[PDB]
């Protein structure tokens, strides 16, 4: 915030200015801001740079966020809603392809209006409830109950036009309740699929790697012999033991709750160790946020 | 809901349309559609009907509280083909009189419910029962679900049938099969009998027709992301497990009328079984399933002896 | 490069504490008694409170009145406007009244009564009101049937053949589960501005009782065989009205004025006039709906959790706890907790993987079922001896 | 897209050419759809099953550009027929080509009296023939229902 004011001590309504305002409310990190036309480079610099929010610039962000997707550099990204009042009598889905689909994001609607200020995007508004969560709590608890403060919706939502807006992609609603107050309401990614729906758990793997890639770059050129390949695997299960018994992966006996499989053939057979290469795999068992709640009676 | 329709929509003054649709309310919840149209004989929107109800993808019945004969039956027509190729509706009708509409003639998906019900409003004016009728499917399949036959449920506010049927002449109209409005003296109106149209013993019930009218349309729209995937043999066994864990949910829970062993599927989507090479070549897969539906228990015979 | 201790400060909390149950709060709906809004429910302390406030004078004044002095505990009063005169008209654009939509969306956004409760039907007696006895509760058991767990309270008309036929009805069992009604009406020893009685309906004296029962032994007892306070009698006994005898029609509530002891009130059994659905003894209809307030309470707790086995550990805890208590509290059933209430979320005791991507937080919730000692049969034995 | 197609104009286009229409649906959005190549022959359709063989064959002719001008001899022969069933058997277990008992999804064959026979070994030629079959799109997929 410091050097924030010693640039901005001058009080702008501009989203950015109520964003960094907000977000250094929450506290805030070490957080940028580039403009819609140098994306994909910083990103190729920096290394480091985990969210996208939108500050109400979608066009050329939305292309160059689904260009550096389309070489894949593990981050999630988020957009905003549409400005105003959906009338929900139709147009269910029209709202929405404006936005491209991928599993890196989401929108928020009710655009958070800050009664205090201006109207403020609830990307900016959202990321102050991971800003809290991660604080909080890690990655994989959904910041979904983090309630955000002295930010007012533009609107109280519905539970229905809320309902039938929870499938197909990811609207996410932001939604005052009593007790929880202008709470964040609803995880899911843009896709409704059964790998990826529920954001942690996308941002669970979009976290769970780029530490481990990054990790091992000084271990190439290495001897691909044997006793390398039995300590490589050695070091990760641990981590992944302490990350199971954090609970941010599901499942008992955790190597059932991961598997880890690596040697001469089954994995990396010959001609490619002598083409040098080595490939590894590994596949897990993940939490599932606890989205949905029924219950059942009954008097026997 | 009733509220947000009389925000949209008015209650005018002379005028049926607005008495029949809350009552829909009062029996059963969950929201409806409507689609507004003037003429009868105004063949330009009814032929483009047809083509406006495959955009949404949830409709399941059909139905026409429209009191007279002339604006139904022009209805009645007007959407017949688009029951036969298979995506899943289920229309109700009314009968003008002792036997069944001949608009829709001989099919699996209908139901006729016969004496029309009336409803005090300042002389009771009659109604014909396809509206209210449609809110109690809402409640069986509710607490019950599909499988359960709704009979023994109680209609929600009137005041009498129009004609009082007995008995004897049940036995006449229980055959052909249509169903009935009934009156008791304890319990007061009740719908009764649950018999489709045409009687072979494939689908003589309405439970029956409509158990496999609802597990076909909830495997058919998720197999629709993988509609291009190649057709190795990796596929086929993760296709076959994922049809095999939705039958066994369902026959664990009393809606598969087969015993403690596990005969109610026999889903298999092999090579040597059920295909053969050369329709692979002309891109094929084929999913023979089957299922083992439970009947509703109706004719309860006691039969007492001495010994 | 370098870097700081880092001392790390954090914290933790407390407070379960939400408790309300305000399902027990009654309502009073009628119109003003003659600058409230029309709409709005409003808060009771007393009638030294509420019924100075405008008259205690009225029909829901004098019914104001006839709640704390028949010791109620707290009531809610909605009022609805400076109704006409000429009560026919009244009591029949209160169902124009009752026809806006603009009901539930105070009713549902409301939650702080279970009890729905207008007192003014003794008009109906005054002046086809059958009909208006008919739909006005067809009215009235829709809109607690679309309320999640509110309970519509009558009365029935006075006059036989009236309530019979009306008894003589068909009903839907959902509408049978929530609501009654009080065939004798009330002669009240409130003066009707001179000698003679206000006869009241029994409605503001059964409110009264029914929150205060329900505060000090619990709603799982009774409501019945309670004296009431300022009352010279029902003005109608059963002896005189050998009609609503029939039990073809749905059940109503006796009133009864006892000699030894005072106006016991002699009926708690539902409309579902039926004999083994747990429907009936309205105790049981409302016990369970404020144990599902109170699952409800603790359920938006754990919102958005994840789907873990231990994670639903921590609620079976809770609901192991809770209940025990409230079991060995003789709220419930069975000499062993074991009988008393039983839990069985699981993985496939409740749950799948699809619900697991679905989300879904499922849990099966048991309970066997007191009952009250309502007859009295005897057996007589002489046993010889020689 | 500019347009809205239909779901049935897609059906009288499927047979003899291959218009192959980008239609969009509800959910997934803009989507391509239909993967046909320009004849309809049994051998070849399926634009994957052509791209298939399309690259596994310009990998083989790529590497044995310098195992020309080499003895035509049997350690030669048990050379080749060893190294290129080593990279099929990488590519079985990818799922690329569908077959159990993996001898079934291919195969290698190289000799001296089952292909080139003596005298068109003297003029220099060596000759190989491999054969296999790859995977193919479900492109129709039909469901029947019974009772038993």
């Amino acid at each position: 915030w410091a050097e924030f004011t010693v640039e901005y001590p001058t009080p702008l309504e501009d989203a950015f200015y109520t964003s960094l305002s907000l977000w250094f409310m929450h506290g805030g990190g070490k957080c940028y801001l580039v403009n819609e036309a140098n994306i994909a480079d910083a990103v190729a610099q920096y290394d480091d740079i985990t969210l996208i929010v939108a500050a109400g610039t979608d066009t050329t962000t939305y292309t160059a966020f689904t260009t550096v997707v389309g070489q894949g550099y593990r981050i999630f990204g988020l957009f905003d809603g549409p400005k105003e009042k959906i009338a929900g009598t139709a147009k269910p889905d029209e709202v929405m392809e404006e936005y491209p689909t991928s599993p890196f994001g989401a929108v928020f609607y009710p655009w958070g209006t800050l009664a205090s200020g201006a109207a403020v995007p609830p990307s900016a508004i959202a990321a102050a409830s991971i800003t809290q969560t991660d604080r909080t709590r890690g990655v994989w608890k959904a910041p979904a109950n983090q309630a955000v403060n002295g930010v007012t919706p533009a609107f109280a939502v519905s539970d229905d036009f809320q309902g039938k807006y929870n499938q197909g992609k990811a609207l996410n609603m932001i939604r005052t309740f009593s007790g929880q107050g202008t709470v964040v309401w609803g995880a899911r990614t843009l896709e409704d699929s059964d790998n990826w729906r529920y954001i942690p758990v996308r941002r669970l793997f979009n976290a769970v790697e780029r530490d481990i890639q990054k990790s091992l770059n000084k271990l190439v050129f290495e001897p691909n012999s044997q006793p390398t390949w039995q300590r490589v695997k050695a070091a990760v299960d641990s981590y992944l033991h302490s990350l199971w018994q954090q609970g941010a992966l599901a499942g008992n006996t955790p190597a059932d709750a991961w598997f880890v499989q690596v040697g001469k053939d089954l994995t990396m057979t010959q001609e490619e160790i002598n083409q040098g290469k080595m490939i590894i795999k590994i596949g897990l068992a993940a939490v599932r946020p606890a989205e949905f709640i029924i219950l059942q009676f009954s008097q026997d | 809901s009733w509220l947000d329709y009389t925000i949209l929509f008015d209650s005018n003054v002379p005028p049926t349309a607005s008495v029949a649709l809350r009552l829909y309310f009062q029996n059963g919840g969950g929201p409806c559609y409507l689609y507004p149209l003037e003429k009868a004989d105004d063949n330009g929107p009814l032929a483009a009907l047809p083509d406006l109800i495959d955009e949404v993808g949830e409709i399941t019945l059909l139905a026409s509280p429209d009191p007279d004969e002339t604006y139904r039956t022009a209805v009645y027509g007007a959407l017949a083909a688009s029951l036969d190729q298979h995506k899943g509706y289920f229309l109700l009708a009314d009968s003008v009189n002792g036997d069944a509409p001949s608009a829709v003639g001989g099919s699996a998906q209908v139901a006729v419910y016969y004496p029309n019900v009336e409803v005090p409003h300042t002389a009771p004016l009659s109604l014909p029962p396809s509206a209210l009728i449609a809110g109690v499917y809402g409640k069986t399949d509710g607490e019950r679900g599909v499988w359960k036959a709704p009979a023994n449920v109680v209609l929600n506010g009137v005041s009498d049938v129009s004609v009082r049927v007995t008995n004897e002449q049940q036995a006449e109209l229980n055959p052909k099969g249509i169903n009935v409005i009934r009156h008791f003296s304890d319990r007061g109106l009740v719908v009764w009998g649950s018999r489709t149209q045409k009687d072979d013993d494939d689908w003589r019930y309405i439970p029956v027709r409509r158990l496999f009218d609802a597990a076909e349309r909830d495997i058919k729209k998720a197999l629709q992301p993988m509609v291009f995937e190649p057709n190795s043999q990796l596929t086929w066994k993760r296709v076959q497990t994922a049809i095999d864990n939705y039958l066994y949910r369902l026959w664990q829970q009393g809606a598969l009328a087969g015993n403690k062993a596990e005969e109610a599927y026999f889903v298999r989507v092999g090579k040597g079984i059920t295909m053969t090479q050369d329709e692979i070549n002309q891109g094929k897969m084929i999913i023979q399933v089957g299922m083992a539906a439970v009947r509703p228990a109706e004719f309860i015979i006691l039969k007492f002896t001495q010994d | 490069t370098m870097v700081l201790p880092g001392v790390s400060y954090n914290e933790t909390l407390l407070t379960q504490a939400s408790n309300d149950d305000p399902v027990t709060m009654p309502l009073f709906i009628g119109y003003t008694p003659p600058p409230v809004t029309v709409m709005q429910p409003v808060s009771v302390g007393s009638l030294t409170q509420a019924n100075s406030l405008f008259g205690q004078r009225g029909t829901l004044a004098y019914s104001l009145r006839h709640f704390f002095e028949n010791g109620g505990l707290q009531c809610y009063v909605l009022p609805l406007g400076p109704g006409k005169g000429e009560p026919a008209a009244r009591l029949q654009e209160l169902i124009a009244a009752l026809q806006t939509p603009q009901m539930l969306e105070t009713l549902l956004a409301d939650d702080k009564t279970g009890l729905v409760l207008v007192p003014e039907l003794s008009e109906l007696n005054e002046v086809d009101a059958d009909a208006l006895w008919y739909q006005g509760w067809q009215v009235l058991l829709t809109l607690c049937r679309q309320a999640p767990q509110r309970f519509a309270l009558l009365e029935l008309p006075e006059d036989p053949a009236s309530a019979v036929t009306l008894t003589q009805q068909s009903f839907s069992a959902d509408q049978c589960q929530r609501g009654a009604a009080w065939w004798p009406r009330l002669e009240t020893s409130y003066q009707d501005e001179s000698s003679a009685p206000v006869v009241l309906s029994p409605l503001p004296a059964v409110a009264a009782a029914i929150q205060r029962s329900a505060h000090d032994n619990g709603v799982w007892k009774a409501p019945a065989n309670i004296a009431l306070a300022k009352t010279r009698r029902p003005t109608q006994s059963i002896l005189t009205s050998q009609a609503l005898l029939d039990n073809q029609g749905v059940s109503c509530n006796l009133i009864r004025s006892f000699v030894g002891k005072g106006v016991r009130l002699w009926g708690c059994r539902t409309l579902l006039n039926e004999e083994n659905t747990a429907w009936r003894y309205i105790q049981i209809r409302l016990l369970v709906s404020s144990v599902e307030h109170y699952l409800s309470k603790l359920a938006r707790a754990y919102l958005f959790e994840p789907n873990t086995a231990p994670t639903w550990m921590k609620l079976k805890g809770q609901v192991w706890t809770w209940l025990r208590q409230q079991w060995l509290a003789g709220a419930f059933f069975g000499t062993v907790e074991d009988e008393a209430f039983s839990l069985s979320i699981g993985l496939d005791e409740t749950m799948t993987e699809d619900d697991i991507r679905h989300g879904k937080m499922i849990l099966q919730v048991r309970l066997a079922l007191l009952a009250p000692a309502e007859f009295i049969a005897i057996s007589l034995t002489l046993d010889l001896r020689d």
